[PDB]
């Protein structure tokens, strides 16, 4: 049903298998695991410095 | 010529207090009047062996606590530490018995979650078993004040006016040991 | 002799009354020039440890003689400078006591008077107090 | 903290006590006044 | 004019709610009276009593007057004791119970919405009866030593369930029907927190407690008779949470034999809307509608 | 650093605290200058009014 | 006779003259300012709730709030108004000139009252701070129902914080209570017998003894409540008699409540009133008996507040409730009779005390009509109940308060507030209060009931909610010369050299100077009457005022 | 000071006479009988009066006439020295963070928050306590 | 509507405002009149001295005229 708010990156466009979506777990900001993923409002929390 | 002014605000202070127990009372009436012929509720065992003794002891400690305010208004320090040591003792014994009662009543299923009677039991006699702490507070620290500088007057009013709160906690408990032990 | 509502207390202080809706104190000028001439004051006299005074009223015949008599009720007056001023004689006059003799005010005294004379031909009687207070305690040293 | 110690001895102490403080704070003063 | 005097207060569909705003109406001319003196005086004082130009000398300094002091103790008394006797008359006529209602309804409020239930109807004239209580289902709640007399904080059994009941939905307002001209006995009763079972036409509410007789509550009022029929509003008047503002209800008064067809149909399966519909009624409420389930108009 | 731990235990959304953070860390020392700027006046007076007047 | 003087007197003190002293002062005349400063912030965050409130209630449908928010904002505007201005100011007032009256330098207990203070502060900071939690503050109204309060309908942390910040705060209400009873039976003046003490001070001494019967059972009740959300306890549950133990036990402490701010306010006109007419109080045994009377009588009215849980013996509160109404008309009658055949002049504070006159007047007629049950059966839980209190509570704790504000503004500073900015104040008040609350005695008996935040078109109730709102908004605009009044009266204001800037002040504040000195006295008239400060500046009068006193 | 006693001793007989028509009254004709809180709430409330004014009774019978109750006493029957006021403390403002402190724990159930306000609310009345009592330093 | 509404809770209050200021706000106020030199000095005579610093020979003189 949140199909249709996926909003795609350029170039990467066809990178998901349907409905599925694979990130790096690697946060981008300092390299913490960024990997509290709220399902409900599609939120990935980094603990180390809330990114 | 004139009243003692700590004295006043103490009784007035004190006075209040007794309404601080009226709405605990109404709680614990108002759970006894809605029991429905079980009062105290099973598995609730309440003994009297230990109740009574715990009793006696805060009872005499009143009358331990009166000398010490004698042995102020002579203006005898030494009088008073003496028998002010002797009230907190027996306050402190009052209090581990009262958790002692705690304990075994607690592990034979009556607790504040268990039952409205454990509720209302607890909440009565722990606000109570908390000013007896409160007490016991303000006798070590009148005691410590004893020592900081001679004994003055108004040292022997704080005396005084600690002894009123303790006659206050005394009787309260009389009141509530009346009530919960008795008028079940 | 003591004004309507007024009483001598056990004390010997005076406690007066106002009549609801009326003030104390009425002195004809606006708020925040009676301001300016406080801070005029306050501050020209910290800055020379001199006590600045100013008086408004009648200054009799001689002006001089009124104004030394004057000076005498200014707190501390040996370490005070009065300017007086009479609106009606068109009078100005400075008085000082002896402290502040040889601390500059010789040559200040003077131009006490003319700064406060130019602002009075305009017809501005606080603002030529203020600038009298102003040139003569920027002329005096806490000597 | 329970019983008195004979009066001579209180006086004794107390009256040692003050001497001690005074001669502590003369010293002090005069060292003071003397610089 | 009796609308401009009563305030707003509706008229009033029962004898009872026409005796109580009978009882209004006298009490507010009363107040006015008070009011209107009391206000004169004050603004006489204001008006004429204003320190002139011309007084030099204080006023005289008069500060006790006994007689006066007395006689006005006295009158605020008997205009109190006049109200008490009529309030009392009053209350007694309207919490007066018979032992015989002809319409029992359960009422059952809950956070947010409500549910009627039809219990017993008794026409005085012998031309309806009908036994709605479904006691199979109140044993089902029987929770079961227990904090409360045995019982443990969900044992629910003093809810009443019924074989005919309207239940209030977000999306439906619930509407409750009536025979006019019959006496109707509501009890009440709620399955969380306070609720407020208030028909302004009724001109009279009542709370709606969770266990009742443990709170020494009388659940019970009743009705004498609906004057007339149409459609009345019904609102929550005990803060009862979030959508306190948002549970409202409605009452349908029909004619008795319409009163018997909508039975009928509802004993045949149907639902509330259709049931009024099978009696040419709207279906829906039709002096409320429900609330927009969305948060607001920012959402 | 532990706003975190102090939105669980202490019941502030952790997007608040990250934002209290950010504007406190200008306001906040603001303030405390002033404050301790006038407090340290203001106990300078104290002295001195034991100084003129005895205790 | 040349005296030397200031131009202007000092607008402020030198840097670090003030903040020292705020958090070690002793002084009870800094301190009763400290109370006002910050209980009329209180009153500003208050009225910022209810204007929210009232700007959502202008049309149908949700604009702006949710359901939840508004159910926050009506519980915390009712605590916050009641409990975190009107309480704590009646111990402001005392505290400004209650030791003044009694001709004694000091309270009973100083630091007692400093602490006092700064349990009010924190105690209303700590309920207030559940507006910064994620759910928000307190939703349950301020006079929080069982079992809507309980942890299974109530879980948020806005709701404890609620509990535990009265608890605070009712502390430092109850010590306030004893230290002020305190003063009064020993810091008398010698002379100053108990019916010689002005009204204000017999009105403080009174509503002293009702808090100390009230807030102690809250306390008692609240902790129920506590132990009740945090450890499981069925003190409270519905099984066990709980939804009317907590009514009762509220009500009690709820009823006592609403009259400890109305004796103090009731003291504040009765000082107010002899001064502007020129005439002593009319009836001043009379008025002592009428407070007490009050107070013996609104312990035992409480359930008059539960007419509808069908649950209460109705005769017994109604017929009590009905007394009431008796010594309160008593001070009505007392009142005008003190401005009858007098020399009236209408400054500000005599101006506002009319303003209390007329509005309280309507609101306890409200509140007669509300006694009887059959009325309350309809109109209890509805917008007349709210037009009923918001009658009878601005006039005490706004109009009187107003009132003592400009009264005792020069005592307490030694300024004049500005007459004219005084007058703008007063009638955009006057003129906004009774917009915004007169219709809605008509919005409730047509059948909207409180604590609504929504209704619907059909509901026929918009048009009256428009102009509540718009006299809302006249109300929230009517601050802004009063602000501007204090901050530029305190530093700009009309120098005031006298003891008694409105000439013929009555009780011994006004016999001593504006402000007055540290220990409030250089000196003590002769003690014969309530009206010492009048005898000491009109001496003359004095035979007069023995020969007229009796019509 | 009678007029003091008597003050309580009238609020006194009020109060208990209204428990008792309270208690009389529900007891019979009150839907579950006596009311228990209500009834019990007005018969501490008689008792709250009953000790403040037996307090002030006792006093008053002891002392002779105060200047403060004496219809004709003059100003200077009040000279003298009055008794201690404390001139200045920061303890009262120390002593309710304290017990905000050990609130903010108990309304968010935080335990060792609750003991943290607990010791600093027993130490912060021990400032207070023996802020004019303690003696010089000693070296 | 809903335009007259917000009309009437904006406008309202500020219409309001503005004609109680233009009855109270422009009256005179106890304050006196300043007085101009052209008019004699009819106030009594006044001493103002500044409080500083804080606590009959004459030093000399001078005088002047305007
Ligand atoms: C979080 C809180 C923690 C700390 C935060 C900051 C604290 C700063 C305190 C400080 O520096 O001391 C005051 C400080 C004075 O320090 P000082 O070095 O002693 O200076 C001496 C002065 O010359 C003044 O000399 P003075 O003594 O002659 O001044 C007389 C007069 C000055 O009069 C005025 O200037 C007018 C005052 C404003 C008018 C009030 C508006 C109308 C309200 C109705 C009043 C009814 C009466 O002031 C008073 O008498 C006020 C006394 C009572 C004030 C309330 C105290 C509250 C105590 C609780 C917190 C502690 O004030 C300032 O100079 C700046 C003002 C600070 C900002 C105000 C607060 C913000 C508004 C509320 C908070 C909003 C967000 C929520
Ligand atoms: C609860 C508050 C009880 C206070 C009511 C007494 C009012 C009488 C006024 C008076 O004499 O004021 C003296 C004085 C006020 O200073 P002031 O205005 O300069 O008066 C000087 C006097 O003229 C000169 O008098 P003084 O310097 O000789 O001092 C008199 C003082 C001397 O008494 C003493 O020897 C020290 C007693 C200190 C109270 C102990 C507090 C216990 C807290 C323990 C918390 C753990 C539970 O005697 C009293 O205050 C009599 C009261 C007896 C204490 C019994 C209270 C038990 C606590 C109940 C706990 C629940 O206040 C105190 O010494 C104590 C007040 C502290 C308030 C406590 C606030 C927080 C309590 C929260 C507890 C819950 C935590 C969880
Ligand atoms: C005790 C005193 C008191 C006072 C003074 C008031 C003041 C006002 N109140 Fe009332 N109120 C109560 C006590 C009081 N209140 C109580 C006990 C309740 C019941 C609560 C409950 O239901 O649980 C209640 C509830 C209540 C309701 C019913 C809400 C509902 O049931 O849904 C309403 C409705 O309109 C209302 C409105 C007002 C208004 C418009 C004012 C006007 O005075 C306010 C306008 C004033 C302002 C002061 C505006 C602010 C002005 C500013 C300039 C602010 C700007 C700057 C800042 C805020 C920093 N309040
Ligand atoms: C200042 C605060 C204050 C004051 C003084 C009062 C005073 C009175 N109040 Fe009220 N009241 C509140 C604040 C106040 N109240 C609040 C905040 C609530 C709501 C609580 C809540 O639910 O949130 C409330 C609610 C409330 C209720 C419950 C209504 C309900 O919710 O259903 C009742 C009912 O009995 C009541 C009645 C009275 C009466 C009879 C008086 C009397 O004391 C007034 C007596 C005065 C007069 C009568 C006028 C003067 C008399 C004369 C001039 C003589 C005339 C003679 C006759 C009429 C015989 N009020
Ligand atoms: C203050 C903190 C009070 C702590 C209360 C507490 O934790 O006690 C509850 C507990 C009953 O827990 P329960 O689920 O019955 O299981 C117990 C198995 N041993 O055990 C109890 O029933 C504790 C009994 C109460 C102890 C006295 C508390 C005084 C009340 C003042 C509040
Ligand atoms: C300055 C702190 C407060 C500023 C923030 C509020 C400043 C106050 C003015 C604007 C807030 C209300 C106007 C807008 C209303 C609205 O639509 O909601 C906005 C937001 C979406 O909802 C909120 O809930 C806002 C927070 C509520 C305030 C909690 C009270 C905090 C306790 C403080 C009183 C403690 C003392 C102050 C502490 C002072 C500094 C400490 C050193
Ligand atoms: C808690 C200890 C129990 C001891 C049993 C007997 C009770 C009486 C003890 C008398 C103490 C005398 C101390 C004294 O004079 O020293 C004083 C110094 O102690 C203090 O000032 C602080 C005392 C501790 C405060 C208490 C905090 C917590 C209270 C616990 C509540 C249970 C005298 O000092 P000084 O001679 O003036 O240098
Ligand atoms: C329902 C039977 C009546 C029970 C009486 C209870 C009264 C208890 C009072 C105790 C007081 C003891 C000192
Ligand atoms: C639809 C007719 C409305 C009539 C309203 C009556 C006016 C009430 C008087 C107001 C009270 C004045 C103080
Ligand atoms: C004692 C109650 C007085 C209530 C008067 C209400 C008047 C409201 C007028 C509004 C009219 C709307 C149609
Ligand atoms: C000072 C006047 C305040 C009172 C305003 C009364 C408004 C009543 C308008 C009724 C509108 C008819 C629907
Ligand atoms: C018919 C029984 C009712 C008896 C009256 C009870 C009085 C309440 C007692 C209060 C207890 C205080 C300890
Ligand atoms: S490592 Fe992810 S936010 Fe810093
Ligand atoms: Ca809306
Ligand atoms: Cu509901
Ligand atoms: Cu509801
Ligand atoms: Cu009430
Ligand atoms: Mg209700």
């Amino acid at each position: 049903a949140d199909m249709h708010r996926v909003i795609k990156r350029k170039g990467q466009e066809s990178f998901n298998f349907g409905e599925l979506f694979a990130y790096t777990k690697v946060c981008s900001h300092l390299g913490c695991p960024s990997s509290l993923y709220e399902q409900q409002t599609y939120r990935i929390l980094c603990p180390c410095h809330q990114s | 010529n004139r009243p003692n002014m700590v004295s006043v605000g103490t009784i007035v202070w004190l006075s209040s207090e007794l309404m601080f127990f009226a709405g605990l009372f109404a709680m614990y009436f108002t759970a006894r009047a809605q029991a429905g012929g079980a009062w105290p509720p099973e598995p609730t065992e309440l003994n009297l062996a230990l109740a009574v003794p715990v009793t006696l002891v805060l009872i005499a400690s009143s009358f331990t606590c009166q000398m010490g305010v004698f042995a102020a208004e002579r203006g005898d320090v030494f009088g008073l530490r003496r028998w002010y040591v002797i009230t907190f003792l027996m306050g402190l014994f009052f209090v581990l018995g009262q958790g002692y009662e705690y304990i075994h009543l607690v592990e034979h299923g009556t607790t504040i979650p268990g039952s409205a009677y454990g509720s209302v039991f607890y909440l009565a006699t722990g606000f109570h078993g908390l000013h007896v702490i409160g007490g016991l507070v303000a006798f070590v620290l009148l005691l410590a004040r004893t020592k900081m500088s001679k004994f003055t007057p108004a040292q022997a009013t704080a005396a005084i006016v600690v002894s009123y709160y303790w006659h206050f906690v005394d009787i309260v408990w009389i009141a509530l040991f009346a009530t919960i032990y008795f008028v079940r | 002799d003591l004004p309507y509502g007024s009483a001598l207390t056990s004390s010997g202080r005076i406690s007066a009354v106002t009549e609801p809706g009326e003030l104390s104190v009425h002195y004809p000028f606006p708020t925040m020039d009676l301001v300016v001439l406080d801070d005029a004051l306050k501050y020209g006299s910290r800055a020379a440890k001199a006590r600045f005074a100013v008086y408004i009223g009648p200054l009799g015949a001689d002006t001089a003689a009124t104004a030394r008599e004057i000076l005498a009720n200014v707190p501390t007056p040996e370490n005070a400078v009065l300017l007086a001023v009479s609106p009606d004689q068109r009078a100005i006059e400075v008085v000082y006591g002896a402290d502040v003799k040889g601390r500059g005010i010789e040559s200040a005294a003077p131009l006490g008077v003319s700064a406060a004379a130019a602002s009075f031909k305009e017809g501005n009687l606080i603002d030529g107090l203020i600038s009298a207070v102003r040139v003569m305690s920027a002329g005096v040293s806490p000597a | 903290f329970l019983f008195p110690d004979p009066a001579v001895e209180h006086e004794a102490l107390t009256e040692a006590a003050h001497a001690s403080e005074h001669k502590s704070l003369t010293a002090l003063k005069e060292h003071q006044d003397r610089i | 004019w009796s609308d401009a005097l009563a305030l707003g207060w509706p008229t009033g569909i029962t004898p009872e709610a026409k005796l109580n705003r009978e009882l209004w109406i006298g009490s507010v001319i009363a107040s006015f009276a008070v009011g209107a003196i009391v206000w004169g005086l004050i603004f006489w004082t204001s008006a004429f009593h204003r320190k002139k130009a011309t007084d030099t000398e204080l006023p005289r300094q008069f500060g006790y007057n006994m007689p006066l002091e007395l006689t006005l103790t006295v009158i605020p008394f008997l205009i109190i004791s006049v109200l008490f006797y009529f309030t009392v008359v009053v209350q007694e006529r309207m919490m007066h119970k018979d032992p015989n209602p002809e319409v029992v309804i359960d009422v059952t409020a809950f956070q947010w919405n409500w549910k009627f239930g039809y219990q017993k109807i008794a026409f005085a004239d012998g031309s309806f009866d009908y036994d709605g209580a479904d006691p199979e289902r109140k044993e089902a709640m029987t929770s079961r030593v227990g904090p409360i007399r045995g019982m443990t904080p969900e044992d629910r059994t003093y809810l009443n369930f019924d074989k005919i009941e309207t239940l209030g939905t977000s999306s439906e307002i619930p509407v409750l029907v009536l025979p006019a001209g019959k006496r109707i006995e509501f009890v009440l009763n709620s399955a969380d927190v306070i609720h407020g079972f208030w028909v302004p036409e009724f001109l009279f509410k009542r709370d709606v407690l969770p266990e009742p007789k443990a709170n020494n509550s009388d659940n019970v009022f009743q009705v004498s008779e609906i004057q007339q029929t149409g459609a009345f509003v019904g609102r929550c008047t005990e803060m009862c949470g979030t959508f306190h503002a948002m549970m409202n209800f409605e009452v349908r008064v029909v004619e008795p034999n319409d009163f018997k067809a909508y039975i009928d149909q509802r004993n045949a399966g149907k639902t509330n809307a259709e049931a009024l519909a099978a009696i040419n009624q709207p279906p829906l409420a039709i002096t409320t509608e429900p609330f927009e389930s969305r948060r607001g108009e920012l959402v | 650093c532990m706003n975190d731990i102090i939105a669980l235990k202490f019941h502030i959304s952790l997007n608040a605290t990250t934002w209290i953070g950010r504007i406190g860390m200008v306001v906040l020392p603001a303030i405390v200058y002033f404050v301790a700027y006038r407090w340290a006046i203001s106990l300078q007076r104290s002295d001195r009014e034991v100084l003129e007047h005895g205790v | 006779e040349l005296e030397a003087r200031r131009p202007f007197p000092e607008r402020m003190g030198p840097k670090g003259n003030l903040i020292y002293k705020l958090i070690t002062t002793t002084d009870h005349k800094l301190i009763g300012i400290m109370y006002c400063v910050v209980c009329f912030a209180f009153f500003l965050v208050g009225g910022l709730m209810a204007l929210f409130m009232r700007t959502e209630l202008a049309m149908p449908g949700l604009q702006f709030l949710s359901n939840e928010q508004f159910n926050q904002l009506f519980t915390m505007h009712g605590t916050v108004m009641l409990l975190f201005y009107a309480t704590p100011i009646v111990f402001g007032f005392a505290n400004l000139v209650l030791p003044l009256q009694i001709g004694a330098p000091d309270v009973a207990f100083p630091r007692l009252n400093a602490l006092s203070f700064w349990l009010f502060l924190f105690g209303a900071l700590i309920a207030i701070a559940g507006f910064i939690t994620p759910g928000g503050a307190a939703d349950f109204g301020w006079t929080a129902y069982s079992p809507l309060t309980d942890a299974i309908h109530s879980p948020g942390a806005g709701g404890d914080l609620w509990i535990m910040g009265l608890a605070v705060g009712g502390l430092g209400t109850i010590l306030g209570g004893v230290n002020m009873i305190t003063t009064v039976v020993c810091m008398r003046a010698p002379g100053m017998t108990m019916f010689r003490m002005p009204i204000f001070t017999w009105n403080i001494l009174v509503t002293s003894i009702l808090v100390l019967i009230a807030f102690p059972i809250l306390t008692a009740a609240l902790f129920g409540l506590a132990a009740d959300r945090h450890l499981g306890a069925h003190i409270y549950d519905p099984a066990n008699g709980g939804v009317l133990l907590w009514q009762h036990l509220f009500w009690f402490f709820g009823h006592p409540e609403v009259y400890i701010i109305a004796l103090p306010f009731f003291g504040i006109v009765s000082e107010i009133f002899p001064v502007f007419s020129r005439k002593p109080i009319f009836g001043y045994t009379t008025l002592i008996y009428a407070t007490l009377a009050i107070a013996a009588l609104s312990v035992a009215v409480w359930a008059h507040h539960m007419y509808a849980t069908g649950a209460v013996l109705l005769p017994f509160f109604s017929f009590m409730t009905f007394l009431i109404a008796v010594p309160t008309g008593i001070k009505f009658f007392n009142w005008i009779g003190t401005m009858w055949k007098g020399q009236l002049t209408f400054e500000t504070p005599m101006l506002f005390s009319v303003g209390f006159l007329i509005t309280f007047l309507l609101g306890g007629l409200s509140g007669v009509l509300l006694a009887s049950p059959p009325l309350d059966f309809h109109v209890t839980d509805s917008y007349f109940v709210i037009a009923h209190f918001h009658y009878v509570l601005f006039g005490t704790i706004v109009f009187a308060t107003y009132a003592g504000i400009y009264f005792w503004f020069p005592k307490m500073t030694g300024r004049l507030l500005d007459e004219r900015l005084g007058k703008l104040h007063f009638w955009l008040t006057f003129i906004g209060f009774h917009t915004t609350f007169l219709v809605q005695h008509w919005l409730g008996d047509e059948g909207m009931p409180r604590r609504y935040a929504d209704y619907l078109p059909t509901d026929g109730f918009t048009t009256l909610n428009v102009i509540s709102t718009v006299g809302a908004f006249i109300l929230g605009v009517s601050m802004l010369p009063f602000v501007w009044n204090v901050f530029k009266s305190w530093r700009y204001g009309e120098p005031v050299t006298v003891d008694d800037p409105w000439g013929y002040g009555n009780s011994l504040e006004w016999a001593t100077s504006c402000p007055p000195p540290r220990h409030n006295f250089t000196e003590l008239p002769r003690i014969r009457s309530e009206r010492p400060a009048f005898e000491l500046h009109y001496p003359h009068m004095v035979e007069r005022m023995r020969a007229e006193a009796h019509v | 000071m009678h007029i003091e006693a008597r003050l309580f001793e009238i609020l006194t007989a009020f109060f208990a006479l209204a428990a008792v028509v309270y208690a009389v009254l529900t007891a019979m004709f009150a839907t579950g009988g006596v009311e228990w809180a209500g009834t019990t709430a007005l018969v501490l409330t008689t008792g709250l009066t009953l000790i403040t004014g037996t307090f002030f009774r006792f006093v008053a019978r002891r002392l002779d006439t105060r200047p403060e109750d004496y219809e004709d006493a003059e100003i200077s029957d009040g000279a003298g020295e009055l008794g201690f006021f404390a001139p200045h403390s920061w303890w009262p403002i120390l002593i309710s963070l304290s017990f905000s402190t050990a609130a903010v724990g108990a309304a968010l159930w935080l335990p060792w928050l609750i003991a943290a306000g607990v010791a600093f609310v027993i130490t912060s009345v021990c400032g207070l306590v023996f802020e004019y009592y303690w003696g010089p330093e000693k070296h | 509507s809903t335009a007259l509404t917000h009309g009437l809770i904006g406008g309202v209050p500020l219409v309001l405002f503005a004609v109680l200021a233009l009855i109270f706000l422009t009256r005179k106020g106890p304050h006196p009149d300043t007085y101009k030199m052209s008019d004699p000095w009819t106030h009594a005579p006044i001493l103002w001295a500044a409080e500083e610093p804080r606590e009959v020979v004459i030093g000399g003189g001078a005088s002047g005229k305007w």
